């Protein structure tokens, strides 16, 4: 059985990767044919498909991190993810659909701390070679507003 | 859970009770034998509103909080329900606080009447330790 | 003393005080947003049925925009004519009539006051005086224009027609993109840490855009230009291939696209004063709405579009190419931050001037994009609405000679 | 061209600029809060013993209110006479004297400067000049009035006695509720996203009560068709609104007991510029309204029982309290409507509120389909503020 | 025995119910004769009994949700609960008291995110017919201030 | 093996002690010869050794709380810690090296709630008399900014 | 007027000086961009060619950078095109500065050296013939260095750093900064008060023993330079872990405490072996920023450095002494909320703005207001 403890452990490693700016390892949390999207409650309630970030392959995730490193201009900042306990909606020994609450703080290099986003991850997990992997992660933001820009994925 | 005699000896040894505050392993095994008969769920309601909990029959007025004892001091800072688990960790950590209190193992009445000054090492022989 | 003093008739110099002066911000509300402009409200397809409404803003002023049973669209100020409460509290919905929550005054879908609770009193006590007449009380109504599905509103009955306001070149450039039914595929807001004007100048900044485009070509031959309407207020910036000229990414599908316009235009950004943007970047289509919030803050509302006739495969191309735009865009990401870099860079310089001289002191259309003609155009239209042309004493000090 | 220009002598039109003009807000501090008014501070029973104090505000100005050994209550500005630090840092406590933490100046319970650290220097060097006299330095003291346990403070030597300020009808209507010893059963603060005046007008708005709040109409608690009235004192500043008498799985929410001689099941009373006394069935409370910024105010709730309540009467008040406060089936709406006005007028600083229900009258009325108590507020306001005609 | 794992699971389902607007299910987390109160540290330290919400039956909880749906006027907003680990204070074979830290974000429909409340749940749990239930939940808020109003229970 | 559950339970008791102002118990979470430091990401990345608080004994911790009670003047406030799941880098049955995300709300006595600090604890754990103890806790703050002052340790 | 002075003396200060926003804007024009030296950073923080930091002189953002000649330059962090911040990083090392918005390039002096597409693209657009790079650039600052400290001024007329400080302040700085220092940590405090309340606090010898009840025979004094703007306060001859206050001799005199201030926002502290610099910046009418740079000497042994890391518990945001310094300014800001028209009383040690033996005086506080009123044109005869 995929359980709440295994998903909480995976979510803490995911958060540590993004919050340490080891962004090169972020794509390894996903299957080769994954889906990742950052959206909001209004889009999700209306069934609108577009994301601020929208990916249907691990390679699209890698390219986004390449662009973050070599192409994008943004003022230096970091994330602090604070996660709640996951809820499993359905699943077995190898697949599960689950929901994890999140909050992300943004800390600017100049010291300002703001609640940058909050919501839930709507996830589909699979097992590859015995290890948990995201087939799908939809970050459904509580707010329709992003302050300034979003450089780092949620 | 009902422990085996030697199973409990090994568990108490691994949680560092052999000669804790001068008291050899056998004193701790003998204490559990006559307090609880090696039963982690043993409960004894006293007539003063207090209850004794778990494998070492720890009291709810002085040591753990059971939410129904007037004048609770909770000196081990634990819910008495923590002393009714299959795992003896919480009971051992509380026992170490009780036995350090100045009265040694005399806090355990069944130990005082059945174990004190006997060949308590008899409680640990025939055991892999 | 004044930090909003214009240097002369030209727009090659912009006083930095224009981005921080709060008295001037209040004049922008009176003379621009509630003046002779067209404010972008929503798409008609977002309120398709009778009773469907959305709430939005024209500058600082909250608005209701609603479809009626005649299939026409109306708009009015979201301000109860009693004690001034917001009338409609939801972002969107469907209603027969609007009722203020505070004392239950009723408004029809045009904004007319139709009901006053206990207007006639109770028994024979209280209520309104005989002189009180419902038809004399109401929020301000907007004049409404729908152009290619775009719903604009003006507080002024004397604003030019949307057709004249835009001009023929901007009209054609909008019709080129909004040529068939569109579907909203996503909404996102960006809160910008800058005066609204810095973002709107950025949309018009072909200089920055062509620098940033040229950088990405590191990773087919193109030409560009800038179109500016006669007022200066509206622009198009475009890049195009010559159809029938002869000659990094692990997932190149990000930039795989399809032909769907009868021209070589790969990029078209269009602005309508004072805060509307229509974009076509390959197959990425969107509208933007720019609203002022505080002297140093503004809101950018994105409406991502597909065409109603898209196949699954064409729609997926748009969902992938959306990674180029919006708050996390490979292209637009920095558009959220550059305005703030200006707002902060000028913190000790309220009395100094921006230098806007690329392409000369021209406010007209140009070949190429290494120009600020569309930025100077914005200031031309701004100064006309704001009454900040050279007038009276300063004009006299310049023109009191006989050469 | 001014956004605070009044359009005539009557109060049927109020300039919306009055809710946003910051220069005018500073005049409210000088002419209302530090002028000829009584500011609600606390209940005497909240500081029952010698040395018991609370800190609070009179408008923007921080205040200390304290019981002395004579059993009298004193109040002074919470401002050290040296360099202006807050003297008392705690919301409440008990003390012999007040000491400023910055340079250890001491104050007695009246606010007199009793001690200056190193006044006479250290080892013969530094210290105050010979000309320096402690008795010439101190925070402003307030006049204190206590009425039925209500502690009010004034900066003004000229304001009438609390009895004359309230007038005889407000006096009797307060005595009616505060007729026996009360006990605080809870404190809650509601931060309101509106100019203070929008909340104070709302309390006086008999018109809205049955229209904004479905609970008052659906469960026939406070309908305009019920017997009742609006009372306005002579100044216009003070009012009473009073009243006599979707489903619920637990009707005990609205089960009550008789305890007032008249049949009056609702009495809301306001005292200019920010005091409210409420009786809604068996739900008793005091509210203190403080201005915070041009578009923000603070509403401090003090929930009351009577000292003599039985277990069952007290439980009825704890249940009926669901009607009031930040989550009140009534009051939650009152916390939001002010903000709906503040936002609704954002493009309209140069336009006027229309306040014409019951004519241009600022007197008492039978029936509640009137804005007479709202017009009363603006009459008292314009007089304090020098904005008549 | 009630343990920290069971209480963590219950608290995540409680949070998901309140945060999802499935408010109709909120009363089912409680016994028939329950107590629910929202208060603050000052009231709690002084022993003052009143709550901004005060309920001594499950049916009072149901009534509060009915009012929220059909009756009360408030601007649209959502909650995001971020919960800490439960700590069991007291217990015997069958009953437990516990404290759980909480933080609640409020997200307005217009996009503003604020820290709306924080504190601890002071709970009394029971297990009836296999279900973990609150006999009591006192939300002790760290602040004496509620911004604007409180429509949704904590 | 010391695991993530045991470290999370320790961290929750540490937080409850600091957030309840039972500050006299805070030093008992550490060994006699412990290290405790409050620093920030910039100092930590550059290898700078100073802390806002810097202690190399449990007695330095006790003295800091004595000073807090009898000597220091500050306006009344409380903390609310929200902790993430720990990540273990190494250890065994007795010792563990681990990193724990944190956020601290400050609530003034006057009602204001702010995000006061966020970051990670970089911890070395030992076992004394069968109980987890901190040999070392470095609270690495995401921001270089402390609002007003820091009276209570993190 | 809430900024009306009561007299030629500084025994009364109008509380309106802490809230009047027009007056705050004049402080930016007449103090921060006037005849002062603004503390920027330490030499040891920009030791090599190309090393830079960004900071502020009052509200105005600044770049300060070492060039290949080993000199230090400073200029306003404002692109001469449309006003964007040029350098976006707190610190780094670069050949040249480049504005990210339209790629205008600056040398380490702040001269505009490159304009993207200046001559157009494929012969279209670009600048007119009349456009000349050498006519466009951020304002440059004068830089002065003193014992490793780097100061900047907008004013051509400000005296030399030695004349500005005066001889007594020069000697008292050199006494601490006589050998190379090393940053051992950085911390910022956001203060909920007008900048002036913190700067008065640093100069307030009266409060030191009274607000801070930490230690509670040896003598002290207060030095005030000729302008009034700069001071020194000095002092010379229970715990389970007394090592907190164990120290070592390293100054020739017996001076165990020296706090030194330089108008308008520089502090150098020596408290036993605890050495630091502070930089005070205005942020809003009722907010300021205090940036701490904790120091060791580059020649410290492991044992001496450990003494400094322990004694640091006295200072900074959580200091057994300085904790209260972060809050008292705020207590004033709030205490005067209804008193904009009233006056602070500053009479300890008379109406004197000079040096004094003993510390039960406010002479160094009155000195601050003397230098302030001169820069601000608020002197009465
Ligand atoms: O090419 C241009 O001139 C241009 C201008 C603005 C944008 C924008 O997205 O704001 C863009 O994508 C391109
Ligand atoms: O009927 C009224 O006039 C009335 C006014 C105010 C309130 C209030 O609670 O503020 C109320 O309950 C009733
Ligand atoms: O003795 C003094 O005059 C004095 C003043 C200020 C400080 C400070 O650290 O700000 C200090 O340590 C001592
Ligand atoms: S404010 Fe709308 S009905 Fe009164
Ligand atoms: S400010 Fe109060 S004693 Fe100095
Ligand atoms: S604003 Fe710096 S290059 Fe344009
Ligand atoms: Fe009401
Ligand atoms: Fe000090």
């Amino acid at each position: 059985m995929i359980n709440e403890i295994q998903i909480a452990a995976f979510n803490a490693a995911y958060a540590k990767t993004v919050d340490s700016d080891a962004m090169e390892q972020w794509p390894t949390f996903f299957t080769k044919d994954c889906h990742y999207r950052v959206t909001n409650v209004d889009n999700h309630a209306e069934g609108l498909a577009a994301g601020i970030v929208w990916a249907d392959s691990q390679d699209m995730l890698t390219d986004r991190i390449s662009a973050l490193r070599e192409a994008n201009i943004y003022e230096r900042h970091r994330y602090r993810h604070i996660l709640g306990l996951p809820s499993i909606q359905s699943g077995d020994a190898t697949q599960a659909s689950a929901s994890t609450p999140f909050m992300v703080l943004r800390i600017m290099h100049t010291g300002e701390t703001e609640v940058f986003a909050s919501g839930e991850y709507l996830d589909k997990f699979t097992t590859i070679d015995g290890k948990l992997r995201l087939q799908e992660r939809i970050a459904v933001c509580d707010s329709t507003v992003t302050d300034t820009l979003m450089a780092l994925p949620l | 859970k009902v422990f085996g005699r030697c199973e409990l000896a090994a568990a108490m040894k691994r949680h560092g009770l052999d000669n804790y505050r001068g008291y050899s392993l056998g004193n701790w095994v003998c204490a559990a034998k006559f307090e609880s008969n090696f039963n982690t769920q043993a409960t004894n309601r006293n007539t003063d509103g207090s209850t004794d909990y778990g494998i070492l029959q720890i009291n709810s007025r002085w040591w753990c909080n059971d939410g129904r004892t007037p004048g609770s001091r909770n000196l081990c800072n634990i819910p008495c329900s923590a002393l009714l688990s299959s795992d003896i960790t919480a009971s051992v950590n509380c026992a170490k606080k009780i036995v350090s209190d100045g009265n040694g193992m005399n806090a355990w009445v069944a130990w005082r009447n059945r174990c004190k000054g006997t060949d308590v090492q008899a409680w640990i022989r025939g055991c892999r330790l | 003393e004044s930090i909003i003093q214009w240097h002369g008739a030209t727009n090659t110099r912009v006083p930095f005080g224009i981005y921080t002066d709060t008295a001037n911000a209040d004049q922008e509300q009176q003379r621009i947003y509630r003046g002779e402009v067209w404010n972008y409200l929503c798409l008609e397809s977002e309120i398709p049925g009778a009773g469907d409404f959305r709430t939005t803003f024209a500058g600082e002023t909250p608005i209701v925009v609603v479809r009626d049973a005649d299939q026409e669209i109306y708009a009015f100020e979201n301000r109860c004519a009693h004690r001034g409460a917001l009338i409609a509290l939801e972002k969107s919905g469907r209603t027969d009539s609007f009722q203020c929550v505070y004392h239950a005054w009723s408004y029809n879908r045009q904004g007319d006051l139709t009901g006053v609770a206990f207007e006639k009193g109770v028994k024979g006590q209280g209520g309104m005086p005989a002189s009180f007449c419902k038809e004399e009380h109401g929020p301000r109504k907007l004049r409404v224009a729908v152009f290619c599905g775009l719903v604009f509103g003006s507080f002024s009955e004397d604003v030019p027609s949307i057709e004249d306001y835009l001009g023929p070149e901007i009209c054609e450039r909008i019709e080129r993109v909004l040529h068939k039914p569109v579907e909203v595929i996503g909404r996102f807001t960006q809160k910008l840490p800058n005066n609204w004007k810095l973002y709107f100048e950025n949309v018009k900044d072909s200089y920055h855009a062509s620098l940033l485009h040229m950088f990405f070509t590191t990773f087919l031959s193109q030409k560009g230009g800038v179109i500016v309407d006669e007022s200066g207020g509206h622009h198009v910036s475009y890049s195009m291939i010559d159809r029938g000229a002869k000659d990094r990414l692990k997932d190149p599908s990000l930039l795989e696209g399809f032909e769907e316009f009868e021209d070589g235009v790969t990029l078209q950004i269009l602005s309508v004063f004072p805060g509307f943007v229509l974009q076509q970047i390959q197959n990425s289509i969107a509208v933007r709405q720019l609203l002022p919030k505080s002297i140093s803050s503004s809101e950018l509302n994105w409406t991502y579009l597909g065409y109603a006739d898209d196949s699954a495969e064409q729609r997926k191309v748009r969902l992938k190419q959306a990674n180029l735009i919006g708050p996390a865009g490979f292209i637009s990401m920095e558009d959220g931050a550059v305005g703030g870099f200006v707002q902060r860079g000028i913190a000790g310089a309220a009395n100094l001037d921006a230098v806007i001289e690329m392409g000369g002191d021209h406010e007209g259309s140009s070949e190429g994009r290494a120009t600020e003609t569309s930025v100077r155009g914005f200031w031309k239209a701004y100064r006309k609405h704001m009454g900040q042309e050279m007038q009276a004493e300063n004009l006299y000090f310049q023109g009191h000679h006989h050469h």
